RNA sequence: UGGAGAGUUUGAUCCUGGCUCAGGGUGAACGCUGGCGGCGUGCCUAAGACAUGCAAGUCGUGCGGGCCGCGGGGUUUUACUCCGUGGUCAGCGGCGGACGGGUGAGUAACGCGUGGGUGACCUACCCGGAAGAGGGGGACAACCCGGGGAAACUCGGGCUAAUCCCCCAUGUGGACCCGCCCCUUGGGGUGUGUCCAAAGGGCUUUGCCCGCUUCCGGAUGGGCCCGCGUCCCAUCAGCUAGUUGGUGGGGUAAUGGCCCACCAAGGCGACGACGGGUAGCCGGUCUGAGAGGAUGGCCGGCCACAGGGGCACUGAGACACGGGCCCCACUCCUACGGGAGGCAGCAGUUAGGAAUCUUCCGCAAUGGGCGCAAGCCUGACGGAGCGACGCCGCUUGGAGGAAGAAGCCCUUCGGGGUGUAAACUCCUGAACCCGGGACGAAACCCCCGACGAGGGGACUGACGGUACCGGGGUAAUAGCGCCGGCCAACUCCGUGCCAGCAGCCGCGGUAAUACGGAGGGCGCGAGCGUUACCCGGAUUCACUGGGCGUAAAGGGCGUGUAGGCGGCCUGGGGCGUCCCAUGUGAA
């Protein structure tokens, strides 16, 4: 219920290529090829410079549209992000990366956030028997995560460890492919958690 | 409409009939005792405030008056008796005064 | 608007009696209703929300006027026909503000019983019959 | 008071709920009228500022 | 009278009581005198009770009268266990 | 811990009592300025030794009147009539603001 | 670990200055849409009036009567009268109605917040203890009888009991006036004169238990008074006559003109008395970088009141919401003689208002009261319902699928948007159904044990067949506001200063990127716009953080009262100031 509809529409208005479909994104058919312009019948208009409100608005979209967590679901996350003691623009990224959408997706149990959100949402992916139908769970550091025992032999999970048959994901997590589980070890940093988002011009907009 | 707690008025009037009948014997016998101290007869009022004293401290076992003021309704009596018995009063010992 | 209403009761021959249940066919009296005036339908919880028939809206027009019997009755007809003209669904008159004779509209076309009898008997205002005025094109 | 919208449905003995605000180019008006009250129904063919001018959903055909 | 009872400081369907002492002429959520104990009935938390082993001797020495649950939940604390 | 506060005698016109104001220093809670205010504390003088124009010490006690609470304990110094002028000239400056 | 700015006077510019907007919040409301749970909240206006139901009663280890059951004698278990055991009715008496619940009308005040004082006080049921439980008498409700009254009920002649009252012996103890000693405000003992104690009941019959009186102490709850702070107005500048102070007396637990008689001219105030308007206060809440500003929604503490006002009794504690008396206004019944009276307790009705909700279930858990207990009442409370009132969380699918299908819009006619959007292969399947069933609950109660200490055993769920668990199983809701700048996002058609938009600048005069419609895009999402209020923006009351030659501003000038201050050096006080530990800033 966070957003239902055209999702590759947001890439053409966003600019830089976004990964939110999986098999369509990594293939050369992500609709960024041959259609660079933003949607609508205006599209390739004159090269008008976006305003300084509009640039940080599109930066709100490059922090918000990919993660999918909405705005009223997002101001509170920035609020305890500012309440934590440290660099808030670096703690906030891993703080959103402590949720069962992108912890499970960075573990690779899904091909996109719309498979991690839904397959966690039905209640399959469990935290040690305590099955969670709810991707808003804050993942503790060092949490081991496995799929359901009935979900170990589905027609979609077998296509959801296919690319990650032993993929060397970065040091903010670990995984066991032959045990079909993982372990989110510690919170990810700013740069080695490499996603196309800028840090500096975000707290400036959210403090206004 | 009806309540069985109307009994408390029937203790209020039944005990007001006792307390109103007992409170007069303090200051009636006390002012009548302090008048005879001005008259000169001492042993009469000294016989009065033994019965009035009994009707103060013996009335101090119920709920009419038993406080510090229960001692002071007697203390003003035996206080105000003893001064005017010196100007040609000849203070003898009855029951009330201790000296 | 959906609200809880019921407390279903009814009159006996001499007093009031209340029922816990009420079913189809039987009719009766109900308190707790807020604003649903007569001529309207109220349905259940998982109802098909059906509206009934016989919404009596005709369109009659009748030329008639009034004679308020005095020369200062304009304020009392203007004060009484405000609360009196709300029961009659036809109240479009458009009196030209030049003289007296506060015209009431015609709906039942013998509408003394809904205006003038409910103004003399109910509201205690004396009145008589009047005459309209032509208008040439 | 000011009446907004494409016309209105009002009479002389009408109960008109008021909103407030101001009208800039009128010398005495500082009130607005919410269309949608039982004596001020909204204007038909209104589906862009539909909740602002107080009409229900335009039924398809 | 001043005596020990359970003051419920808890949300809806999550009870938590306070083993606490003040006058009996207060309400359930009254202004107490001294916090000495807490209680969780749902048994989910293993640290569900802690009653002091000297201040309970102080209030019971100056004469507090525990109720049913203020008696059993201080009996589980173990004030009168000296043998 | 009954407070023992120093006052000054400006008037003893009424018998068995003295009119004593107490000067005191406190900063303003918003602007922060140490300003000197005063408030008169009527005290009882049973010995009639504290004359007009003294600097006395003040201890609180059980009240005997409306608007009396304090009594005089000690005098620190005396004789400074100039401060008594520093009150009383304000007493004869109020008549110039009227109809 | 903390601060945005812009639009706007002008041909154009700078400065000052006014207005508006972008943000957040509400006991909120209106319009549109609308699916599920969890947790908080729900008459702000008429403190206007209320039909009806319920919210404070309890005790047969206190006492005497009426009615039944069965315990029975000249029993036809009509047994009427011996007998007698448990319910029911009412009464004497004890405890609780001062606890709890609701409202802020009034109060600008020691009312409240903060810290103390009492040598000027109380504390019953709580606990630690020094003693006791021996005499006599009396009447009143209840029944015996009569009268009055339509009635509610009321008036007279006797009866006995109680833990009701009165009079005694006992007085370790306490109290009173004078004189004594360490402190001087009424606080501790000694001495004599006097006064004050009670109450019994139950069982297994003193083995014990429940109760009572004098007094000492410790907790707890209160009363009184003080230092500080406590809205605005000077177009409110004098106010006050028990008012200011003493003496003596009365009343309260206790100081106090709390009240009274005499004596005297006193008392307060430009540091804002008095008068008028407004307002319950605080911990808190919202906004703000901070200082500040607004406010007292829920919960907790205190104050005021129970239709307005006045008054007292009982009661340790009230000048007492469901206690008492009188006046005023209002409702109801009447056999038109007299009564019941007060939902600002819960639910509900009506007036007013845009706005505010169930005459829902239950003592299952706590708590309050009674009883030794068994148990009783609890509209306090424990829970559901109603209303997206606010927040939180979730669903209205997912992977592939074309140089662009059909429908719709624009085009300079190639094409472009809708757009992976749709249908299709596969999967999970919210809803839906079947079965199971909870923490919240072990205590009160008995047994062993030395009636304590300790161990063991037994009963109980409104929520609720609900949250939840094991399966089977259907892809299955979406709208709102804006698109000239502030501020995110534009093409066509019609309208030609008309219809209209509008927070400001201001547009619409045949190409309107400002109106209405179609499409597209933008922001939010079961929510979105609008209104009213508050803060910030606003340094636009500037203490941090402003000026006074020309934007608003130096009194026309001087003396001078109060006040604010104030040259150099030395010494003291440690009042202001700083530092350390503690009480406290509750929850
Ligand atoms: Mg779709
Ligand atoms: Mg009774
Ligand atoms: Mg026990
Ligand atoms: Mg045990
Ligand atoms: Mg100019
Ligand atoms: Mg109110
Ligand atoms: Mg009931
Ligand atoms: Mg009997
Ligand atoms: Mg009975
Ligand atoms: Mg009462
Ligand atoms: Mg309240
Ligand atoms: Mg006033
Ligand atoms: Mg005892
Ligand atoms: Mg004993
Ligand atoms: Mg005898
Ligand atoms: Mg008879
Ligand atoms: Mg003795
Ligand atoms: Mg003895
Ligand atoms: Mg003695
Ligand atoms: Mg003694
Ligand atoms: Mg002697
Ligand atoms: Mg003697
Ligand atoms: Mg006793
Ligand atoms: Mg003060
Ligand atoms: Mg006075
Ligand atoms: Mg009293
Ligand atoms: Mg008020
Ligand atoms: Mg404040
Ligand atoms: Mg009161
Ligand atoms: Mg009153
Ligand atoms: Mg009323
Ligand atoms: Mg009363
Ligand atoms: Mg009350
Ligand atoms: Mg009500
Ligand atoms: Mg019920
Ligand atoms: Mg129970
Ligand atoms: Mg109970
Ligand atoms: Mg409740
Ligand atoms: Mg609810
Ligand atoms: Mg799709
Ligand atoms: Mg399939
Ligand atoms: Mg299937
Ligand atoms: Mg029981
Ligand atoms: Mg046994
Ligand atoms: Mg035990
Ligand atoms: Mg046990
Ligand atoms: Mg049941
Ligand atoms: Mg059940
Ligand atoms: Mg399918
Ligand atoms: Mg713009
Ligand atoms: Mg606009
Ligand atoms: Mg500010
Ligand atoms: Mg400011
Ligand atoms: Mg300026
Ligand atoms: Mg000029
Ligand atoms: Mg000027
Ligand atoms: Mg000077
Ligand atoms: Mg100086
Ligand atoms: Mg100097
Ligand atoms: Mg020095
Ligand atoms: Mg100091
Ligand atoms: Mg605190
Ligand atoms: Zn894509």
């Amino acid at each position: 219920g966070r957003y239902i509809g055209p999702v590759c529409r947001l890439c053409r208005r966003e600019g830089v290529k976004l990964y939110l479909k999986g098999e369509r994104c990594y293939s050369p058919k992500c609709a960024m090829e041959r259609r660079p312009y933003p949607p609508g019948q205006h599209g390739q208009k004159r090269a008008r410079r976006p305003s300084d409100y509009a640039v940080r608005l599109r930066e709100k979209q490059k922090l918000r549209r990919i993660y999918g967590i909405s705005e009223r679901q997002f101001r509170n996350l920035f609020e305890e992000a500012s309440k934590k003691k440290g660099v808030t623009g670096s703690v906030f990224l891993g703080l959103l990366e402590s949720r069962l959408d992108n912890v499970v997706y960075r573990l690779g149990f899904a091909v996109s956030r719309r498979q991690a959100r839904q397959l966690v949402r039905h209640g399959h992916i469990t935290v040690n028997g305590r099955r969670v139908d709810l991707p808003s769970y804050r993942v503790r550091p060092g949490d081991e995560i496995a799929v359901a025992e009935k979900s170990r032999n589905l027609e979609l999970i077998r296509q959801n460890l296919e690319a990650m048959k032993g993929r060397k994901v970065g040091p903010w997590l670990s995984l066991d492919v032959e045990g079909m589980k993982g372990k989110f070890l510690r919170l990810p940093d700013r740069e080695d958690l490499a996603l196309p988002v800028n840090e500096q011009l975000v707290i400036e907009f959210y403090s206004r | 409409r009806n309540l069985s707690a109307l009994k408390r008025h029937r203790q209020s009037l039944k005990r007001r009939l006792r307390n109103k009948a007992k409170k007069s014997a303090i200051k009636t016998l006390s002012k009548k005792a302090i008048q005879l101290a001005q008259e000169g007869k001492a042993e009469e009022a000294l016989k009065i405030m033994r019965k009035a004293e009994s009707l103060i401290d013996k009335a101090a076992k119920g709920s009419t008056l038993h406080k510090n003021a229960a001692a002071r309704r007697k203390s003003r009596l035996m206080r105000k008796v003893r001064q005017l018995l010196e100007a040609a009063g000849a203070p003898l010992i009855g029951g009330g005064l201790s000296a | 608007r959906k609200e809880r209403v019921a407390r279903l009761l009814r009159m006996h021959a001499n007093h009031r009696e209340e029922v816990e249940e009420l079913k189809a066919g039987d009719l009766g009296a109900v308190v707790g209703l807020k604003e649903t005036i007569t001529g309207d339908t109220l349905v259940g919880e998982d109802a098909p929300r059906v509206i009934l028939e016989s919404i009596e809206v005709p369109e009659p027009v009748i030329d008639v006027a009034i004679e308020p019997k005095t020369k200062a009755d304009q304020e009392k007809l203007s004060q009484a026909l405000a609360r009196l003209a709300e029961e009659d669904p036809t109240f479009r008159v458009s009196t030209h503000p030049e003289t007296g004779q506060t015209i009431i509209s015609g709906m039942g076309e013998l509408h003394l019983e809904i205006i003038v009898d409910r103004l003399k008997r109910e509201f205690k205002v004396d009145a008589n019959v009047g005459k309209p005025q032509v208008a040439y094109r | 008071a000011y009446i907004p919208g494409e016309g209105h449905n009002l009479q002389e003995h009408s109960v008109v709920l008021i909103r407030g605000g101001r009208v800039k180019d009128l010398p005495g008006v500082r009130y607005h009228i919410v269309r949608g009250v039982y004596d001020a129904a909204g204007v038909k063919d209104r589906k862009k500022s539909r909740s602002k001018y107080g009409t229900k959903k335009p039924k398809e055909a | 009278m001043v005596k020990i009872r359970l003051a419920r400081f808890g949300s809806k369907h999550n009870p938590h009581y306070r083993i606490v002492v003040t006058d009996a002429r207060r309400k359930r959520d009254g202004k107490y005198i001294e916090k000495i104990g807490y209680y969780d009935p749902r048994k989910t938390t293993p640290d569900w009770l802690k009653v002091d082993v000297e201040r309970a001797r102080y209030w019971l020495s100056v004469g507090a009268q525990p109720t049913d649950t203020a008696r059993r939940l201080l009996r589980q604390a173990g004030v009168f266990r000296q043998e | 811990p009954k407070k023992v506060l120093t006052g000054v005698v400006v008037s003893d016109k009424m018998q068995k009592t003295v009119t004593v104001l107490v000067e005191r220093q406190f900063p303003h809670p918003l602007y922060g300025k140490v300003i000197k205010r005063s408030k008169k504390y009527l005290a009882h003088d049973p010995e009639e030794k504290y004359k007009l124009g003294d600097v006395v010490e003040i201890i609180e006690s059980r009240p005997i009147s409306k608007r009396k609470r304090f009594r005089v304990l000690r005098l620190v110094e005396s004789g400074r009539m100039d401060l008594v002028e520093k009150y009383l000239i304000r007493r004869q400056n109020y008549e110039s603001l009227s109809k």
